């Protein structure tokens, strides 16, 4: 049982930058660690052969380094394409072992939220609950907040939400809020609002519906 | 090119034997190499399980090997996993992987989910989310399918067949509080694009045996 310990564990680069990645061995494996990237619901992509091996069809942007206990993966000049979780691997002896992970997470720069609402269907309406959903779509950071109100009765507790990854072209979160009501409670009120806080936003925005 | 491409049933229950067989296209499993499975539980990292060499001779990660056999069919050119006694520590991402002698891993399946549940399997509803503008506006209209009240996991979402892929994000299902996973997907299209074209959400849930395509419109 060799056990891999990477560093760091999660990391924010600016793009066009350099991130740097470690291993530390549990004994010495000299040459025989491998590195994967692996994006959101992929299979991982070697990267690193031995340990400072390129494979072909990978960006010379990759390389590695280190031997024995200590290895290092260098990816030189941060693409949003490379937003993913990197592990290393060993091939010293069985079993197989691979480290936590990195996540590496790219830092550009402030992007502001765009926001919409949308009014449950008739369809879903008429089968007995309402969902009202808002989209804050592209933005950075991820740190944002999303209140609830109806007929300006701040809600809380029946709201829910769900944020993309990091997108891999302009590096940016969505988000998703739901909320979930009766059928019964929805027409109790008229008019619905999803107000945003966020800082790329100078003030909060409402969005909202009627009816 | 090689390709592996992995199967079995998503939901098993707990305390049953977890069946997985990965068919192996482009090259022969006695050919050469060694057949790896690997799994990933949600949120977690990578556990290597074992493998079955060209010859047919087998090795495991401890931890594991006293309720888990690994075999092939040479005629049909796939191995198979066996896990019995399952647990919730076995909720995870299942992968074919074919391991050169480096020994790295050149080649991976997409990977199957199989979550260990007791519940039953529930076929989703699907809503739309109307576009947020007209096709008279002139900007970004924004459009979405709300995929609710399933189990288990995945879902898969696509619009207007596949041929709709910029300016498209799902989110990751939820758990809601019923117990029943649930997400969104949206789409942003120029707004003049909304009078010209039609947008549908194809929703494709294997476990329950659901495909379903709504068409959004106002």
């Amino acid at each position: 049982e060799i056990v891999l310990t990477q560093s760091p564990d999660f990391q924010s680069v600016t793009p066009k930058e350099k991130v740097t990645i470690t291993c530390r061995a549990s004994q010495s494996i000299s040459d025989h660690l491998h590195w994967y990237q692996q994006k959101p619901d992929q299979s991982p992509k070697l990267l690193i052969k031995y340990a400072s091996h390129a494979i072909s069809g990978v960006p010379s942007r990759f390389s590695g380094s280190g031997s024995g206990t200590d290895f290092t993966l260098t990816i030189n000049s941060l693409e949003a394409e490379d937003a993913a979780t990197y592990y290393c691997q060993q091939g010293h002896s069985f079993p197989l072992t691979f480290g936590g992970g990195t996540k590496v997470e790219i830092k550009r720069t402030v992007a502001a939220p765009s926001v919409f609402i949308f009014p449950p269907s008739d369809e879903q309406l008429k089968s007995g609950t309402a969902s009202v959903v808002c989209l804050l779509n592209n933005f950075y950071p991820r740190e944002a907040k999303v209140q609830w109100k109806v007929d300006n009765a701040l809600q809380s507790g029946n709201s829910q939400e769900s944020v993309t990854e990091q997108d891999s072209k302009d590096s940016t979160y969505s988000l998703s809020s739901t909320l979930t009501l009766s059928k019964a409670d929805y027409e109790k009120h008229k008019v619905y609002a999803c107000e945003v806080t966020h800082q790329g936003l100078s003030s909060p925005v409402t969005k909202s519906f009627n009816r | 090119q090689v390709q592996l491409q992995e199967s079995g049933p998503g939901l098993v229950k707990p305390s049953d034997t977890l069946s997985l067989t990965c068919a192996v296209s482009g090259y022969s499993i006695t050919g050469g190499y060694s057949w790896h499975w690997i799994r990933q539980p949600p949120g977690k990292g990578l556990e290597w399980m074992g493998y079955i060499h060209y010859s047919g001779y087998t090795d495991f990660n401890p931890s594991l090997k006293t309720r888990i056999t690994i075999s092939r069919d040479t005629s049909k050119n796939q191995f198979s996993l066996k896990l019995s006694s399952v647990t919730a520590v076995d909720t995870a991402v299942y992968y074919c992987a074919r391991k050169d002698p480096s020994d790295a891993f050149p080649y991976w399946g997409q990977g199957t989910l199989v979550t260990v549940s007791s519940a039953s399997t529930k076929g989703p509803s699907v809503f739309p989310l109307a576009p947020s503008s007209k096709s008279t506006s002139g900007g970004t209209a924004a459009l979405g399918c709300l995929v609710k009240d399933y189990f288990p996991e995945p879902v898969t979402v696509s619009w207007n067949s596949g041929a709709l892929t910029s300016g498209v994000h799902t989110f990751p299902a939820v758990l809601q509080s019923s117990g029943l996973y649930s997400l969104s997907s949206v789409v942003t299209v120029p707004s003049s694009s909304l009078g010209t074209q039609t947008y549908i959400c194809n929703v494709n849930h294997k476990p329950s045996n659901t495909k379903v395509d709504k068409r959004v419109e106002p």
